[PDB]
């Protein structure tokens, strides 16, 4: 990890590397790489906090990559959930 | 007022230690000042002058403790402790008072005072060792407070009698001890026709 | 293991960018840029750091940052003023 | 020569009959505050002149400017003064504008006599020759170095004072070319000046375990940086400890003993009061010997205590509540264990003091504690004062803080001191880590740019801090070679960096004659001949200030210097 | 084994009677002075035991449960020479602990810790009834009527199974006239949210204390304990047993006063920094920056948080009515302005508080609910957020996303302050005297402020008149506003701003939660100021002006205006009055606290309904 | 006032001026050996450190003159400072 | 009660204060000229102590 860090370029083999076969699309794979590495979160003197975490909308027409991108980065992410539709409740995300 | 209300009616502790500094105390001076037959000297107005100018090192002497504690600051004198601060004498007084529920032992009017004095300036002074001394002084000012709670059960329209209770024990409860049998004595004198 | 800190040699190019998306965001139907918007490009400029597993975040990352939020406001709009707002924006969108 | 340690009677005495009366204040000490000697020095020469009734006032003083400040300012009826911790190194009678015919007093016969006296109390070398020879109104003390050493330049000195053509171009190059090599050496401490007045005590017939503990706090704070020094004096300070220490042993505690034992002192960050694990990982030494800011270090560290047989869970409590088995066994583990790594040097002998019930601090620990009080313990020209009036406020904490009576100040400062390490520490990694320390074959320079909580290295004494850290970690390393080290970080507000010279020093067990602060004479030459704006105003002239844009002009003739 | 007993006792006696630093003995002197006031406890520092002799905290921290009831006794002994006379009775006293050994997190507490003193903090989740457990049983033989006592102390006992002098195999029974008895409690504590492991629900310890200890913390309290950590048989898998702790000191941390009737447990140190800041001239710019420094602008926000974390004074008339006392305030508007970061500092600040958002509510979970218990199978009453929130401020986020069904519940407890309940056979009116700060968005998500003001609110006039003051946060992108906010946000991500506000608080510019928190419950103790009569000749002469106001914007818009002024904002504008007044501990509220109580409300309820 | 005035009524400004005008009058007659409006806690202590809290430079005062730089520290007769501790100037007992 | 005056004590009393506090500065004149400070701190104490005693005395009725 540490040799390929400093390699010149590496974010972009890295968002090249963003679902390798799914072809073009290069401002949705730069979204899911900075999303799925994500900010630093912040606490100041104890009184205040920022989110560090990056949140994204995949929006458009239909047969486009938006769901295989996510089903990709239900493979690559550490800990990941699924969720979709009709199928998820304001309780069973969140919690009940 | 001229004078702040804390005063009114009552001794400050600073002032109650001021008066036993007026007391003599013996010591064993560390300077000759006493000139041979064969120079500045002391000249006070409020205490015997004839004891100053006639110290010799190590001889043991009286003085008013206010100039022992002012030689003491300096290397320049040792201070005696009484009789009274010894862990005989403290141990017997201890076993008087634990004995006598009804009485106060006969400790000197000054005893806390005195030994808050000498075991913070003094401490290297005492023949015992100065942590049984504080030890027995504490031993004796509990004892002598639980019989102070058993006497105020007695507060009284005419008098009470405290025979050998400290300045600095009476000191304490002054402003208590008066003003509730002053209370009671407007109480009872109102009742009369 | 990486949680990247700012060197706040930004303060210029974050301020115009954002007080311009402000200012371009008058129209009615436009995306909602907000303080939260900002604090993204900040967020977005940590997350390339963490690509390159830097612990410091570079002016190169700050510019991929705002690249990124740039071009995502200016692709939302009608192509009525994408025109007008590609040759408005073209010193952060062109930066990188 | 000027006192020499023969002599300190005659000088105190001396004061006795000047400036002692019931009339008026006329002593005043002018102590530099940010130096622990110093600090420690003047303690206890303020509870001799209490003792001896002698009405006196103590003035903290930052630096030259302030002395030239305070010296111009004071009350015609003073009549002595004591210089504790400076002024040996600068012309005083040029400095302060003396001339001491404004001074002198009944002059009859082969007499003079002067309306006021100068005492200087310094440990730094070499010694301006117009103090120790060519004035009668300033009057040094000595450790011996004069006599020892500076035979040659005492004859090189008069020779050329008297000397107001083959025979003359013969003599007065070799009496100046005496003096030209006598300067152009670097600076140096070669003694504590705590040590020096504790030998006045032992003068005077003073001495008690309360000036003893003074002495040891005093030249304790030069193992640091002066290995070299306190091995000498060491020896010393133990001999001392036997003399006033009394008769009893297998002792029982009472709220009233004071013990001053000579026992183990780990060489280990304020271990009495962190935990174990913090000892180690917060240590300079320790650190050095494991390269313990990279997670490989860290490695190394758990490693050790898990072959000591320590576990992590335990090796982190509070060493109060660090279990009664481990705390005694505690000389058999190290013992077994610390050679593995190269640890060993970490045993060591040193004081430690303990009162009563409140449990023991170690000389180490409490100028640690010290030293964090003068560190943090609260329009240009209103931004340097109403800073430096902060650190002459510090140095009155420090000094409450050596009171028994005020050990909840001593608590703040063992607190302060956890902060302060832990800070050095993240910055000291972050330079190792981006690797900052650029190597220019003449020295090494490192320049903070950026950081966070870089709001701290604007004192002095937390810059050498971080000196002293990243030096103890290259003078371990047996590959790199011993070079001067420029250390220098920025103010934002004052739009100034505080630059440090740094002597590099041989590794920590090694046992050569020293080597010289020779930064203090550079800066001062590139000065001159530079039009650039600086402040060389400082006590330890090794340290200056200068504005952002002309750094890398002062850097850039630096390397071209041949006085390094 | 009672040799061995009687030396760890003797050793005990003497670290009372012999520990001193300085002159003091103070344990002797703790011992006294708890008796006169008849508290019959001992709290010991551990450090001063460690300092005294090591041998013994080693003794103590080996076995516990062994160890601390010989302590106990130790501390009887001592307190019977320090206060009675010999040769002419005391319970046997608690023996309290206070520590710094490190806090173990809740969840690493596992079999290396059963039997050991363990020091660890939480949330108070819970609290039961008291309990009597026994210290003295007497005892008699139900046969041969034998009679004897047990002594008990609470540590890991029972009848005998033999007479003690055929008699029988269980003889005895308990005289319950001449036992006695100590209180017991049962508390639950959940862990720190800040230290709950990733995705995990947090978890929950059962503790007990007993005598001295017993009501010494309420729900939602945060608290460090120091116990033994330790095992029960409980009826409730093979082998296996229940963990607990027993308390031995509990240390709750900002001073938050626990079961308290206002009683006066400031100290004069404090007091007295307190009646300073009162009297500066500049204390309500003070506190204004103090609220949510890192958050920029929002000036009059912040000046009605302040109002609302006092609020005004509560009244109790001849008549027997009871006037509302505290301030509710409606933050209503546009996306990210800080709403929700104004009512997470609110949380922190104010001394009692909940943090809800209103789509993750229920009438039952903000109000009270009814519940079942399991083994009586009897309903019984539970609190929600606003009895949880009693004598505080609950923060109600989302306030907009709430159900209708929900958000009525709350009707009552805004105004009238109770919440009366008829369910199961329970009826009560509750107590639950609450300021509200809610947070909201319009429909259509901004204000869209070319629509009507009244098609952009979704609340109904009802909920609308329960809040003080309603803030319509709009958001307008003018461009020397926008960059002097983006300058401030980005000193806080670069570390600036945390420098800026250390720098402040040492300038006297700011104060810290912790002193803002003691501040505020201060003021809440020392004053209740009454309106001079001067005071309700402008206030009079303002509320018919702006009725008038109203009844002309009412018909220009040709309808009943959407936010209202009535008779309830009359009283929002004296209750403003009274808070600005118990700021500066002010006895009475004055002409320049009515100009400044007009002016905040003109800035939020009025300019809000003149749009 | 022996070593706010708004808040008076002008026979309390006027009362106050009379008052301390007496309080001078008894202090300098007969009886001016002993400064009356001097201090009433009792002189148990004969030099005493003092830091000197605020700066006021070089000041007189009829014992002596001392140089107030602020967070110098003075060891004097506790009877010469005593009304410069009682002003604020300096700190200590 | 206000008790009756000690007359001629008091008169006493302010003599002695007087010659004394004369008679420490005629021996502090001696100074500019064995040479032991001791007496000089004592004479000066004992003023302060017995002034303390007629001040806080006549400021009491
Ligand atoms: N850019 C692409 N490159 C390669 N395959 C693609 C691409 N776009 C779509 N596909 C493929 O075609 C299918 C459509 O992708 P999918 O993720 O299901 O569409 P979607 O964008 O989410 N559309 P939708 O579900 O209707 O909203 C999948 O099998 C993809 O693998
Ligand atoms: N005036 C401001 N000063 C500082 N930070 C701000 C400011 N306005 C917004 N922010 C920041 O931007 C974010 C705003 O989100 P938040 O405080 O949750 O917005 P909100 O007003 O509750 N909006 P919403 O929930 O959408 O109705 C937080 O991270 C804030 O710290
Ligand atoms: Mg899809
Ligand atoms: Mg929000
Ligand atoms: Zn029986």
């Amino acid at each position: 990890f540490r040799k390929i860090s400093r390699d010149r370029g590496i974010i972009d083999k890295i968002i090249s590397s963003m679902a390798p076969s799914i072809y073009g699309h290069r401002d949705i794979k730069t979204a899911v790489a900075c999303s799925l590495f994500g900010g630093v979160p912040k606490n100041v003197n104890g009184k205040h906090s920022i989110r560090g975490d990056i949140n994204v909308l995949l929006l458009g027409d239909p047969g486009t990559a938006k769901s295989q991108i996510l089903k990709y980065v239900e493979k690559t992410a550490h800990r990941a959930v699924f969720a979709t539709g009709q199928g998820a409740s304001a309780v069973g995300l969140t919690a009940s | 007022m001229s004078l702040p209300a804390h005063l009114q009616q009552t001794f400050s502790p600073e002032e109650i230690q001021f008066i036993v500094e007026n007391e003599p105390i013996k010591i064993f001076p560390r300077i000759t000042t006493r000139q041979k037959i064969r120079h500045t000297r002391w000249q006070l107005i409020t205490t015997d002058d004839k004891a100053l100018n006639n110290m010799v090192a190590m001889r043991s002497t009286e003085v008013v403790l206010w100039i022992a504690l002012l030689l003491k600051q300096q290397s320049k004198c040792s201070i005696v402790a009484p009789q009274w601060l010894t862990t005989k004498e403290l141990d017997r007084k201890i076993q008087y008072e634990k004995t006598h529920p009804d009485r106060f032992s006969e400790l000197p009017w000054n005893w806390l005072v005195l030994a808050r004095i000498l075991f913070n300036k003094a401490k290297d002074d005492f023949h015992d060792p100065i942590h049984e001394l504080r030890g027995k002084i504490q031993d004796l000012r509990e004892i002598r407070q639980i019989k102070v709670l058993k006497g105020l059960k007695y507060l009284n329209e005419s008098h009470l009698q405290l025979d050998n209770l400290s300045l600095l024990e009476i000191n304490e409860l002054r402003p208590f001890i008066t003003e509730i049998m002053d209370k009671l004595r407007e109480i009872h004198t109102a009742s009369l026709t | 293991k990486i949680y990247p800190k700012l060197h706040q040699m930004d303060m210029d190019k974050v301020s115009r960018v954002y007080a311009d998306l402000r200012r371009e965001s008058i129209s009615t139907g436009s995306f909602p840029i907000t303080v939260r918007h900002l604090e993204s490009i900040l967020r977005i400029a940590e997350s390339f750091a963490k690509m390159r597993l830097s612990e410091f975040v570079s002016s190169y990352d700050l510019d991929r940052a705002i690249k990124v939020v740039v071009d995502s406001f200016v692709d939302a709009q009608k192509v009525s003023v994408r025109r007008q707002l590609r040759r408005s924006f073209a010193i952060y969108t062109l930066g990188h | 020569m000027y006192y020499g340690i023969s002599q300190f009677s005659e000088a105190y005495n001396k004061i006795l009959r000047n400036s002692s009366s019931h009339s008026s204040c006329q002593l005043v000490i002018f102590v530099s505050c940010l130096n622990i000697d110093a600090l420690c020095a003047t303690k206890m020469l303020s509870l001799l002149f209490k003792k001896q009734l002698v009405q006196s006032q103590i003035v903290p003083i930052f630096g030259y400017s302030e002395l030239r400040r305070h010296y111009s300012q004071l009350d015609d009826n003073i009549n002595s003064l004591l210089l504790v911790g400076f002024g040996g190194v600068i012309d005083l009678e040029a400095f302060l504008e003396i001339d001491p015919q404004e001074y002198v007093i009944d002059t009859d016969s082969g007499e003079q006599s002067f309306r006021r006296d100068i005492y200087v109390l310094d440990a730094h070398r070499p010694w301006n020759l117009d103090n120790i020879f060519g004035s009668q109104i300033i009057q040094c003390f000595d450790d011996g170095t004069v006599d020892d050493t500076l035979g040659e330049q005492k004859e090189a000195y008069y020779k050329l004072l008297e000397l107001d053509r083959k025979q003359r171009k013969k003599q007065i190059h070799e009496y100046e070319g005496v003096l030209e090599e006598y300067y152009s050496q670097g600076t140096t401490v070669v003694n504590s000046i705590s040590a020096q007045i504790y030998s006045l005590l032992s003068a005077i017939g003073e001495t008690n375990l309360s000036n003893l503990w003074l002495n040891i706090l005093g030249t304790t704070s030069l193992d640091i940086a002066y290995a070299q020094v306190y091995n000498r004096l060491y020896p010393l300070l133990q001999d001392e400890v036997k003399r006033l220490t009394p008769s009893s042993r297998n002792s029982v505690k009472t709220p009233d003993t004071l013990t001053l034992n000579i026992q183990p002192d780990y060489y280990l960050f304020l271990l009495r009061h962190s935990s174990l694990y913090d000892s180690f990982y917060y240590s300079n030494y320790v650190n050095a010997k494991l390269s313990l800011w990279n997670e490989n270090g860290k490695k190394r560290l758990h490693k050790m205590f898990a072959r000591m047989g320590i576990p992590l869970s335990t090796a982190q409590e509070t060493w109060l509540y660090m279990d009664h088995s481990i705390k005694r066994e505690l000389g058999i583990i190290f013992d077994k264990n610390l050679d593995r790594y190269g640890l060993q040097d970490i045993i060591r002998d040193g004081f430690v003091r303990t009162l009563g019930y409140r449990g023991s601090i170690s000389a180490s620990e409490f100028v640690e504690a010290l030293t964090a009080l003068l560190e943090v313990g609260n329009n240009s020209a209103q931004k340097l004062t109403n800073l430096r009036k902060r650190w002459v406020s510090n140095f009155w904490l420090s000094w409450d803080a050596l009171d028994d009576r005020k050990v909840e100040l001593l608590n703040r400062g063992i607190q302060l001191a956890q902060d302060l390490q832990r800070a050095i520490f993240n910055t000291g990694v972050a330079i190792l880590e981006k690797k900052l320390i650029k190597h220019l074959r003449i020295y090494r320079l490192c320049v903070l740019q950026d950081g966070p909580d870089l709001d701290l290295y604007r004192n002095p004494l937390t810059l050498l801090r971080l000196g002293n850290w990243l030096i103890e970690c290259c003078a371990e390393s047996e590959d790199k070679q011993l070079l001067p080290m420029v250390l220098a970080s920025i103010d934002e507000n004052t739009d100034t960096y505080l630059v440090a010279g740094l002597t590099p020093r041989y590794p920590r067990g090694l046992d050569k004659k020293p080597i010289l602060n020779n930064f203090s004479m550079a800066f001062q030459q590139i000065t001159a001949e530079t039009d650039a704006k600086v402040r060389i105003d400082n006590f330890e002239s090794s340290i200056i200030e200068i504005r952002r844009e002309d750094l890398s002009p002062f850097l850039e003739k630096l390397t071209l210097s041949g006085l390094l | 084994n009672d040799d061995d007993n009687t030396e760890i006792i003797k050793s005990f006696k003497n670290f009372i009677l012999e520990f001193r630093l300085d002159s003091q003995f103070i344990y002797r002197d703790q011992l006294r002075n708890n008796i006169l006031v008849k508290n019959y406890s001992l709290t010991v520092n551990m450090e001063h035991l460690i300092g005294y002799n090591e041998d013994i905290y080693k003794k103590l921290s080996d076995e516990p449960s062994d160890i601390i009831p010989l302590f106990e006794t130790a501390i009887t002994q001592v307190a019977k020479r320090i206060s009675i006379l010999s040769r002419a009775s005391l319970p046997t006293f608690q023996l309290i602990l206070n520590s710094n050994a490190n806090q173990i997190p809740l969840r690493d507490l596992d079999s290396e810790h059963v039997s050991k003193i363990v020091r660890l903090s939480g949330i108070i989740i819970s609290t039961s009834v008291l309990s009597s457990r026994a210290t003295y049983l007497s005892i008699m033989c139900r046969n041969c009527r034998h009679t004897t006592s047990i002594t008990i102390n609470n540590f890991n006992v029972s009848l005998p199974r033999s007479c003690l002098s055929n008699c029988g195999p269980d003889p005895y029974i308990i005289i319950h006239e001449s036992s006695k008895f100590i209180d017991q409690q049962f508390l639950k504590l959940q862990e720190i949210p800040e230290l709950v492991p990733v995705g995990e629900m947090p978890r929950n310890l059962t503790m007990t204390c007993d005598r001295y200890l017993t009501n010494k913390v309420i729900p939602g309290t945060r608290v460090t304990i120091v116990g033994i950590y330790s095992i029960y048989n409980s009826k409730n898998g093979v082998a296996i047993r229940t963990p607990y702790i027993k308390i031995l000191g509990i240390q709750s941390d900002v001073e938050t006063s626990s079961i308290w009737n206002s009683v006066t447990m400031f100290t004069e140190e404090e007091e007295e920094e307190f009646l300073q800041l009162s009297r500066n001239p500049k204390l309500y710019e003070i506190l204004t920056n103090s609220i949510a420094p890192s958050i920029f602008g929002n000036e009059d926000i912040k000046k009605a948080i302040v109002c609302l974390l006092m609020g005004g004074s509560k009244k109790i008339l001849p008549d027997g009515m009871r006037l509302r006392g505290d301030i509710n305030v409606l933050l209503l508007g546009d996306p990210g302005t800080a709403k929700s970061q104004l009512l997470k500092f609110v949380e922190k600040v104010s001394p009692i508080a909940v943090y809800t958002s209103g789509k993750g509510s229920s009438a039952a979970g903000l109000t009270a609910s009814v519940q079942r218990d399991p083994m009586t199978r009897e309903f019984y009453l539970e609190g929600g957020a606003m009895v949880l929130a009693d004598g505080g401020v609950v923060c109600i986020d989302e306030f907009d996303k709430m159900r209708d069904e929900d958000r009525v519940a709350i009707h009552e407890a805004m105004e009238q302050q109770t919440i009366s309940i008829a369910k199961a056979g329970i009826t009560t009116v509750l107590n639950s005297r609450t300021s509200v700060l809610a947070a909201a968005n319009p429909i259509y998500g901004r204000y869209d402020d070319l629509k009507s003001p009244g098609d952009n609110i979704d609340f109904q006039t009802t909920i609308l008149s329960r809040f003080d003051m309603i803030f319509i946060v709009k958001d307008d992108h003018n461009e020397e506003r926008d960059i002097s906010i983006a300058n401030h946000v980005i000193n806080i991500h670069t570390g600036n701003a945390n420098a800026m506000q250390n720098q402040q608080e040492e300038n006297g510019s700011e104060i810290s939660i912790e002193k803002m928190k003691r501040y505020i419950t201060y003021c809440r103790l020392k004053c209740a100021p009454r309106l001079s009569p001067q005071a309700a000749e402008k206030l009079s002469s303002n509320f018919v002006t702006i009725r008038k106001q109203l009844l002309i914007n009412e018909l220009e818009s040709t309808e009943r205006s959407s936010i209202p002024i009535t008779i309830r904002q009359l009283e929002a504008i004296i209750r403003i009055t009274e808070s600005l007044a118990k700021l500066e501990l002010s006895p009475i509220a004055q002409e320049r606290h009515v100009d400044e109580a007009i002016r905040l409300f003109q800035a939020s309820t009025m300019d809000a309904a003149s749009q | 006032n022996g070593l706010d005035t708004n808040n008076l009524s002008h026979q309390e400004q006027e009362y106050l001026k009379e008052y301390c005008d007496l309080i001078t009058d008894l202090k300098s007659g007969d009886l001016v050996d002993i400064d009356l409006s001097g201090s009433l806690v009792p002189p148990s202590d004969v030099f005493i450190d003092v830091r000197v809290l605020k700066d006021a430079g070089e000041i007189q005062t009829e014992y002596g003159v001392f140089n107030l730089i602020k967070d110098s520290q003075f060891f004097v007769r506790q009877s010469d400072v005593e009304r410069l501790i009682q002003q604020g100037y300096l700190q200590k007992i | 009660e206000l008790l009756p005056y000690p007359h001629q004590l008091m008169k006493r009393l302010l003599n002695r204060i007087s010659m004394q506090s004369q008679l420490i500065e005629n021996i502090s004149m001696g100074f500019l000229d064995n040479e032991s400070k001791l007496p000089l701190l004592c004479m000066e104490t004992e003023l302060e102590r017995l002034k303390f005693v007629i001040r806080s005395y006549i400021r009491c009725r």
